[PDB]
């Protein structure tokens, strides 16, 4: 007798096992998923806004061209690894991965990569400066080719355009995570956690109202009611809750969502130390004598290279901690921690 | 900028510096204790790298008044 | 030096124990099942065979593998602390090093079980002309063993009175060192440990009737003289006395057996409360404890396995 | 203006600065002791979030002043 | 006067801001050994959080000679 | 009428006074420590422990009566 | 007259120094937490890793402080 | 009048402040020391106390010294 | 020829910080390297590394002294 | 004739400020012991009393140039 | 103009000589984990004077900005 | 006139101050561990002495130096 | 008219405190171990008076350093 | 001369204290844990020295940055 009887309801599942179950698109991500814990089998999978979003932060974290080409020459390095189907060693690493984790790291990187140069045309940067010699941008003070969308060197007509989509990114996954946590809070019928979420998100709205309004510029008709009805949600959620998270948490909330400037700071960082490398490198090569461009240039590439191995690994993991911070701290993600699916092994 | 624009960004910038090493400060004892419950055990990590995450309202309202000194400006 | 890197490897240590299921499988079993057990555990790597004194000997070189590396790789005031974790093996080491330069036996003929210094500096103490020679053989800096021989050596060459005051001058010093030191939660410790050996010793003193003040330690701070006096006539009511102290459930109890049963339970709880300092020393101190009292209590295991003790004989041990 | 509000800014920021590595301060052991109770226990983290929000109205109270100071400004 | 209201929001400032860094220099002991009294009972929550408290009344005197260098700015 | 005395003499009170707050804090961060140690130990020396916190206040006392000699003579 | 771009430039040295100095704070003790858990154990050197890379942000925020203060000088 | 009485406000200001950080500095540890010694025993009091107020005597200088500053200002 | 030191001043004073912090993290990192080579011969790269992570403070602050040189 | 007796003043009080900073830096841990003792024997305390005042010649010093500078002004 | 050529070895000094604080806190506890081990064994002296060694990358990049600013003044 | 002579004051009082904190902070683990050896026995006061006298050679250069500032001015 | 005494006084008075300071933050921790070592045994007492004394060259050279800036004025 | 000679001396004695002090610094725990291997045995007292030498380095490039402003003066 073969009973295949329905699974738990929405409430009452402790002991019963965890999958992804995600799309084959999406499927690769998977190791950075479950890097954390499980959920609360009826939590929200957030495994797939994490290839719609850190694939797009993560290109606007790095914008060198010649680093996306240095990135599929390691890419197809790996590849020859995984087809030549050895198990990848590494001894002072004491790493040892086999070809199924390799070669999704190879189709992340892909997919990491594409963007990575799409995003690094719309800076206009490859390999640091290269635009210093053949202008491959084009810029009012030396036009040598097509206009680029953000010259990347400049500030005062970038900054504010940059500060404010890195706002609007962070703003929009803070909400995505407040109303996801909102839905699973109604879904599985516990009010307590609903109502802390509406409360959250128009506490953050007044917030951003009434600092845009304040501190930002003038017109203060529109959005007063929209700041005084934030904080009148705001009071009634915290009389309906008796919860007492206080404006603390509203506040950590709200640094929260205001910590996504961090990207677009990191990508500002990268591209100045490139441009002031690259720049560095094409003065002293042609500039210099014209003729030392040879050691020149190996310096530069060597110094860049440096450079490269010194920041790449935070600049990829700062996007990662911040979706791993936002969007599963917003919506929870931290209760229980699942309990894991473990068949039959048959280890063959 | 004159005497304005000179002083008002070397507050910002004593905001920002000195708010970074406050941040960094609590940041220190906080990420040897998450690293200390990291090596212990590998399933408090999430509260771990939540309350080591904890430590950046300062950093934060430092970044908002460096913006706002900066638009003063 | 650092308090947080040698505190890394203590949390990598905690992480490989034996739960409390394990020790209640074992309460069923027929010392295969408790060498396969074993085989299964951590201390199992030094295990080579079968039997009593094969598993004795392994369980006392997995407790010398996984607590011996502590008082090793630290330096300065915190090597200074934590040489006052690993001090009573030591100092039976040395006691009956003394009672043997007393006795005139062979140096082999001593078992000299591990403490915290070279095995070659003790063997080379074996023979000594003076015993202030022989404490600048077994001089180290920071042990407080030879400045404690040093300050007890001008009483007599070698004198077992001069040995019974080399033990209440080491706990002294343990307890001065205590409060020369910046800990708030070891010397709290120390000092519950001191007073803890101090009433054992007035049960075990009991029916004596001489002098207690020369019996009696100083460092304490549940006890009383006039408390220790009482202690040592037959006054089970001051028993009755510690009130909010940590011998809570220590009242009224003549058993010794059952006395040392409460205080290494009372131990085992104020050092179950050294978790709470997770940048200090005390975890680590707890973590040896712990080791400690997980290895007295296999050793107990295996005793009962090997000699087929019933539960309800071993019931009183694992209460805690 | 010109004298007076770069340093009525340098005095704001100084504010803010040592205000946020006060409240780094005191986050630091706040922060090392509730993540030594959560390695602990998973139990006792609304107290450990209590103590450890508890000590950011000093934070606010520098940004309060910060603010009358932009106001003034 | 261009240079008197600078350099008074520059003394309130520098005030406000030493005034809560010793509040957070006193508050990490204070909160260590409160969360270590919370992890060891909850029976003595409340005179630890008086404990924690009882650091806020320099943080009080200074927003109050903050709010008179204000008044006579 | 000070110009430029009365901002100095505005700072000086302001150091002051926080100088004076960030030693009561020192002195008070030690004292609340071993205070709390001892209340977490018995609570019978609460009153004692009180009274040895609440000595510092001496010196915040003498750096606001700094501080309110600096705005007389202002 | 010329007393500008030069304090600009130091506030945001300052900025980037202070910053730097906190960001070594934090990297201090977690570097030292792990490399005591890479000397345990050469299981948990990227969990490591991400600790050692988790404190970058601070000095990241005054650089580019530091390069906002730049495209203003 | 002029500049000089401000200058001198400021220089008292500094010796009070640093005055009571250095007894703040002192009385940490013998406040510590002697609440541990009150825990201890109970008939120790009177001694403690008269270590803590050992401390005063730095204070009670620089206020002496403040005056003396007041009275030429 | 007034702001000209006042920028040197600030690139300098940014410099020493900056070698200041480096100073503070190789302290414990330098401090852990050594107990770890004094604890067994096998983790020298991994030390080595973690000593190495410390020196983009350095090269962060010797960015901004060359901008402001450049600046100078 | 300027700004002369308010830098003298600035210059004692600095003096006199640091002169009690170091004078209770050693009186910390004077006491400190100096209490340890006294509550490890009651026989010991002169010893600790003479420990604890041969700190006091830095004090001496500092009122001696402080009263210096007060004839100097 | 002068007041620029002092200006700029000030900062030159500050540079110098917060380079040589960075590299003797990095070499204080350099040293005593070096000396620590060769107290353990006299073998491992090579590394450890290597791992000494090793910071002063620190003071030579600030004799460099140093010669920089020696070839700017 | 009076912007030269103040000004020397100045740095002798600072270098007074420093000498005297250096001095403190010298002698306080030093009469601590002299405290710890007279607790230990009654014998040794004499080197525990000479080693707390010891540090007094400092705060004698920096009085010869104020000395020097004061022959000066 | 110029107070260039006064300024190169004020640079010997920094050199000569700071010099002090760091001299004193050396003797501090070298008197302990040595106190430590005469405690254990009066053996080795010459070498422990040496290696105190040791600290003395970095006061040579900044009294060297402090006797020029003298002789500049 | 002027006030730029001054400037220069002063920058050059910041420059030689605050190397002094990261010298001492530095030879503070490195002569302690010295003292303590020499408490441990004799044989290894030129490694010692060695070791109490090597952070002299820092002191011969400040005494040389300090002349090279003197020459420059």
């Amino acid at each position: 007798v073969y009973a295949f009887e329905p699974v738990d309801e929405h409430h009452e599942a402790d002991r019963i096992p965890v999958v992804l179950d995600n799309p084959p698109w999406a499927k690769p991500f998977e190791l950075l998923v479950s890097f954390l814990n499980t959920p609360k089998y009826g939590t929200f999978d957030p495994t797939p806004v994490v290839p719609v979003f850190f694939p797009f932060w993560f290109g606007m974290i790095v914008g060198d061209i010649g680093y996306a080409l240095l990135f599929y020459l390691v890419g197809r390095w790996l590849s020859g690894y995984v087809k030549r189907n050895e198990p990848l060693v590494i001894d002072l690493f004491a790493l040892k991965l086999k070809p199924q984790v390799i070669g999704k790291l190879v189709h992340i990187l892909n997919w990491m990569v594409f963007w990575t140069v799409v995003w690094g045309v719309i800076y206009g940067e490859f390999f640091g400066t290269f635009l210093e010699h053949l202008g491959v941008f084009g810029t009012p003070e030396h036009p040598g080719l097509i206009p680029i969308l953000i010259h990347r060197i400049d500030t005062a007509k970038t900054a504010n355009l940059l500060i404010l989509l890195s706002v609007a990114f962070g703003v929009v996954l803070v909400f995505f995570g407040l109303a996801l946590r909102a839905y699973l809070g109604l879904k599985h019928r516990h009010m307590a956690h609903f109502w802390e979420g509406v409360g959250y998100l128009g506490g953050l709205v007044g917030v951003l109202a009434l600092a845009a309004s304040y501190l930002g510029n003038l017109q203060a008709g529109w959005l007063q009611g929209l700041m005084y009805l934030g904080f009148g949600v705001f009071l009634l959620a915290v009389l309906m809750s008796r919860i007492w998270l206080m404006i603390p948490e509203i506040f950590t909330q709200a640094g929260h969502i205001l910590s996504h400037i961090r990207i677009y700071a990191v990508g500002a960082a990268g591209g100045i130390l490139a441009g002031l490398l690259t720049d560095v490198g094409f003065a002293l090569a042609e500039r210099l004598g014209l003729l030392g461009v040879l050691l020149g240039l190996l310096v530069a590439g060597v110094l860049h290279l440096l450079i490269l191995l010194l920041t790449t690994l935070g600049h990829m993991l700062q996007p990662i901690r911040l979706l791993w911070v936002e969007f599963f701290t917003k919506f929870g993600f931290y209760e229980e921690n699942g309990r894991p699916y473990r068949p039959f092994k048959s280890v063959r | 900028g004159g005497l304005d624009r000179g002083l008002i960004a070397v507050g910002m910038g004593l905001a920002v510096g000195l708010a970074a090493l406050g941040t960094g400060v609590a940041q220190a004892r906080i990420g040897a204790a998450g690293v200390g419950a990291i090596a212990e055990d590998r399933s408090n990590f999430g509260t771990a790298l939540i309350f080591l995450l904890l430590p950046e309202t300062l950093v934060i309202f430092g970044l908002l008044i460096a913006f706002i000194l900066n638009g003063r400006l | 030096d650092d308090f947080a890197y040698l505190n890394a490897r203590v949390r990598v240590r905690r992480g490989t124990l034996l739960k409390e299921s394990f020790f209640q499988e074992a309460l069923d079993l027929s010392f295969a099942d408790f060498l396969r057990l074993l085989s299964e555990t951590v201390y199992g790597g030094e295990l080579a065979g079968q039997g009593l004194p094969d598993v004795d000997r392994a369980v006392l070189r997995t407790q010398a593998k996984l607590v011996g590396d502590l008082p090793r790789l630290v330096t300065g005031e915190a090597r200074e602390a934590v040489r006052l974790l690993l001090l009573r093996n030591d100092l039976h080491n040395l006691q009956a090093l003394l009672r043997a330069k007393a006795t005139g036996r062979p140096f082999e003929e001593v078992l000299l079980l591990p403490g915290t210094l070279r095995e070659e500096v003790w063997r080379q103490a074996y023979e000594a002309q003076d015993p202030a020679g022989m404490a600048q053989v077994l001089a180290v800096p920071g042990h407080p063993l030879a400045r404690a021989l040093r300050a007890v050596l001008r009483e007599t060459q070698d004198l077992a009175r001069v040995e019974a005051l080399l033990a209440k001058r080491f706990f002294e010093d343990v307890a001065k060192a205590a409060k020369g030191l910046d800990q708030p939660a070891l010397r709290d410790y120390l000092a519950l440990e001191v007073d803890a050996e101090n009433l054992r010793t007035a049960f075990k003193l009991q029916g004596s009737g001489l002098a207690p003040d020369a019996f009696f330690l100083k460092g304490g701070r549940f006890v009383d003289r006039v408390r220790f006096a009482r202690l040592m006539e037959g006054d089970y009511a001051v028993l009755d006395e510690l009130s909010g102290t940590p011998f809570s459930g220590l009242s009224g109890v003549r058993d010794l057996k059952a006395l040392e049963r409460g205080l290494r339970c009372v131990l085992l709880k104020e050092a179950k409360k050294g978790v709470q300092d997770p940048l200090g020393v005390g975890l680590v101190l707890a973590y040896v404890k712990e080791r400690e009292w997980e290895a007295v209590r296999l050793r107990l295991l295996a005793r009962r396995a090997y000699f087929g003790l019933p539960r309800a004989q071993v019931e009183e041990e694992v209460v805690c």
